[PDB]
Protein backbone atom coordinates (compact mmCIF):
# COMPACT_ATOMS: atom_id res chain seq x y z
CA UNK A 1 0.00 0.00 0.00
CA UNK A 2 2.82 2.40 -0.84
CA UNK A 3 4.40 1.96 2.60
CA UNK A 4 7.94 0.56 2.82
CA UNK A 5 8.01 -1.16 6.21
CA UNK A 6 11.30 -2.30 7.77
CA UNK A 7 11.61 -4.57 10.82
CA UNK A 8 14.86 -5.79 12.36
CA UNK A 9 16.53 -7.55 15.26
CA UNK A 10 20.09 -8.14 16.48
CA UNK A 11 20.80 -11.49 18.14
CA UNK A 12 24.16 -12.68 19.54
CA UNK A 13 24.57 -16.05 17.83
CA UNK A 14 27.04 -18.84 18.57
CA UNK A 15 27.02 -20.66 15.21
CA UNK A 16 29.39 -19.89 12.34
CA UNK A 17 27.91 -22.34 9.81
CA UNK A 18 24.15 -21.79 9.37
CA UNK A 19 21.31 -19.74 10.79
CA UNK A 20 20.60 -20.49 14.47
CA UNK A 21 17.69 -22.70 15.50
CA UNK A 22 15.56 -20.46 17.68
CA UNK A 23 12.85 -17.83 17.91
CA UNK A 24 13.62 -14.10 17.75
CA UNK A 25 10.77 -11.80 16.75
CA UNK A 26 11.81 -8.79 14.67
CA UNK A 27 10.58 -5.56 16.23
CA UNK A 28 9.63 -2.88 13.67
CA UNK A 29 11.68 0.19 12.85
CA UNK A 30 10.20 2.21 10.01
CA UNK A 31 7.10 2.67 7.86
CA UNK A 32 8.44 5.15 5.31
CA UNK A 33 5.93 6.53 2.69
CA UNK A 34 7.38 5.77 -0.74
CA UNK A 35 5.33 5.23 -3.88
CA UNK A 36 7.49 3.04 -6.12
CA UNK A 37 6.68 -0.39 -7.58
CA UNK A 38 9.64 -2.29 -6.16
CA UNK A 39 10.48 -5.36 -8.24
CA UNK A 40 14.23 -5.76 -7.70
CA UNK A 41 16.79 -4.98 -5.02
CA UNK A 42 20.52 -5.19 -4.36
CA UNK A 43 22.99 -4.99 -1.47
CA UNK A 44 25.57 -2.25 -0.91
CA UNK A 45 28.85 -3.03 0.86
CA UNK A 46 32.04 -1.09 1.57
CA UNK A 47 35.37 -1.40 -0.26
CA UNK A 48 38.20 0.18 1.74
CA UNK B 1 -4.48 34.80 -20.11
CA UNK B 2 -2.14 32.34 -21.82
CA UNK B 3 -3.55 29.37 -19.92
CA UNK B 4 -0.93 28.60 -17.27
CA UNK B 5 0.41 25.51 -19.03
CA UNK B 6 2.93 24.93 -16.22
CA UNK B 7 0.60 22.32 -14.70
CA UNK B 8 0.69 18.91 -16.37
CA UNK B 9 -1.23 15.65 -16.00
CA UNK B 10 -0.44 12.11 -17.14
CA UNK B 11 -2.81 10.83 -19.82
CA UNK B 12 -1.25 7.64 -21.26
CA UNK B 13 -0.28 4.58 -19.22
CA UNK B 14 -0.50 0.80 -19.48
CA UNK B 15 -1.66 -0.12 -15.96
CA UNK B 16 -4.09 1.22 -13.38
CA UNK B 17 -2.11 3.05 -10.70
CA UNK B 18 -1.96 1.48 -7.25
CA UNK B 19 -3.13 3.57 -4.27
CA UNK B 20 -0.70 6.26 -3.10
CA UNK B 21 1.68 5.59 -6.00
CA UNK B 22 3.55 8.17 -8.07
CA UNK B 23 4.57 8.01 -11.74
CA UNK B 24 7.12 10.70 -12.61
CA UNK B 25 8.75 8.88 -15.56
CA UNK B 26 8.20 10.77 -18.82
CA UNK B 27 9.19 7.91 -21.13
CA UNK B 28 7.49 7.85 -24.51
CA UNK B 29 4.31 5.79 -24.39
CA UNK B 30 4.03 2.85 -26.80
CA UNK B 31 0.54 2.39 -28.26
CA UNK B 32 1.25 -0.12 -31.01
CA UNK B 33 3.65 -2.66 -32.46
CA UNK B 34 6.14 0.12 -33.20
CA UNK B 35 9.27 -0.26 -31.03
CA UNK B 36 8.92 3.44 -30.09
CA UNK B 37 12.68 3.94 -29.65
CA UNK B 38 12.17 7.68 -29.37
CA UNK B 39 10.88 10.13 -31.96
CA UNK B 40 7.18 9.56 -31.32
CA UNK B 41 4.66 9.53 -34.15
CA UNK B 42 1.48 7.79 -35.35
CA UNK B 43 1.92 5.09 -32.68
CA UNK B 44 3.97 6.66 -29.85
CA UNK B 45 2.73 9.61 -27.80
CA UNK B 46 4.00 11.86 -25.04
CA UNK B 47 2.67 10.49 -21.71
CA UNK B 48 2.10 13.97 -20.26
CA UNK B 49 -0.47 16.57 -21.26
CA UNK C 1 30.97 -3.98 4.93
CA UNK C 2 27.25 -4.74 4.54
CA UNK C 3 25.81 -1.22 4.74
CA UNK C 4 22.75 -0.62 2.61
CA UNK C 5 20.31 -1.61 -0.10
CA UNK C 6 18.90 -0.30 -3.37
CA UNK C 7 15.27 -1.24 -3.96
CA UNK C 8 13.76 -0.30 -7.30
CA UNK C 9 12.23 -1.38 -10.58
CA UNK C 10 14.87 -0.75 -13.26
CA UNK C 11 17.60 0.54 -10.90
CA UNK C 12 18.34 3.45 -13.23
CA UNK C 13 17.27 6.91 -14.41
CA UNK C 14 14.04 5.85 -16.14
CA UNK C 15 12.32 4.96 -12.84
CA UNK C 16 12.46 6.06 -9.22
CA UNK C 17 14.28 3.89 -6.70
CA UNK C 18 15.02 3.78 -2.98
CA UNK C 19 18.49 3.80 -1.42
CA UNK C 20 19.35 2.96 2.20
CA UNK C 21 22.93 3.58 3.38
CA UNK C 22 23.95 2.71 6.94
CA UNK C 23 27.23 4.64 6.73
CA UNK C 24 28.81 7.09 9.23
CA UNK C 25 26.46 7.18 12.26
CA UNK C 26 23.14 7.95 10.52
CA UNK C 27 21.04 6.05 8.00
CA UNK C 28 20.63 7.91 4.73
CA UNK C 29 17.32 6.74 3.24
CA UNK C 30 16.83 8.65 -0.01
CA UNK C 31 14.42 8.16 -2.92
CA UNK C 32 15.37 9.56 -6.34
CA UNK C 33 15.86 8.35 -9.91
CA UNK C 34 19.51 7.50 -9.43
CA UNK C 35 21.59 6.13 -12.30
CA UNK C 36 22.96 3.15 -10.41
CA UNK C 37 26.31 1.68 -11.37
CA UNK C 38 26.76 -1.83 -12.74
CA UNK C 39 28.71 -2.75 -9.59
CA UNK C 40 27.51 -0.49 -6.75
CA UNK C 41 29.64 -0.11 -3.64
CA UNK C 42 30.33 2.53 -1.01
CA UNK C 43 33.38 4.69 -1.65
CA UNK C 44 35.60 4.22 1.39
C1 LIG D 1 4.27 -2.31 -10.88
O1 LIG D 1 5.63 -2.40 -11.26
C2 LIG D 1 5.78 -3.38 -12.27
C3 LIG D 1 7.24 -3.52 -12.62
O2 LIG D 1 7.58 -2.59 -13.62
C4 LIG D 1 4.92 -3.11 -13.52
O3 LIG D 1 4.74 -4.32 -14.23
C5 LIG D 1 4.71 -4.11 -15.65
O4 LIG D 1 3.39 -4.12 -16.14
C6 LIG D 1 3.28 -3.89 -17.53
C7 LIG D 1 1.82 -3.71 -17.87
O5 LIG D 1 1.68 -3.22 -19.18
C8 LIG D 1 3.95 -5.04 -18.27
O6 LIG D 1 3.94 -4.84 -19.67
C9 LIG D 1 5.41 -5.14 -17.84
O7 LIG D 1 6.04 -6.27 -18.38
C10 LIG D 1 5.51 -5.23 -16.32
N1 LIG D 1 6.89 -5.20 -15.92
C11 LIG D 1 7.57 -6.23 -15.37
C12 LIG D 1 6.78 -7.50 -15.19
O8 LIG D 1 8.74 -6.16 -15.05
C13 LIG D 1 3.52 -2.59 -13.18
O9 LIG D 1 2.89 -1.95 -14.25
C14 LIG D 1 3.56 -1.60 -12.02
N2 LIG D 1 2.25 -1.16 -11.64
C15 LIG D 1 1.91 0.13 -11.45
C16 LIG D 1 0.48 0.36 -11.05
O10 LIG D 1 2.70 1.05 -11.57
Amino acid sequence: DGYFKIYSKHTPINLVRDLPQGFSALEPLVDLPIGINITRFQTLLALH
Amino acid sequence: VGGNYNYLYRLFRKSNLKPFERDISTEIYQAGSTPCNGVEGFNCYFPLQ
Amino acid sequence: IIRGWIFGTTLDSKTQSLLIVNNATNVVIKVCEFQFCNDPFLGV
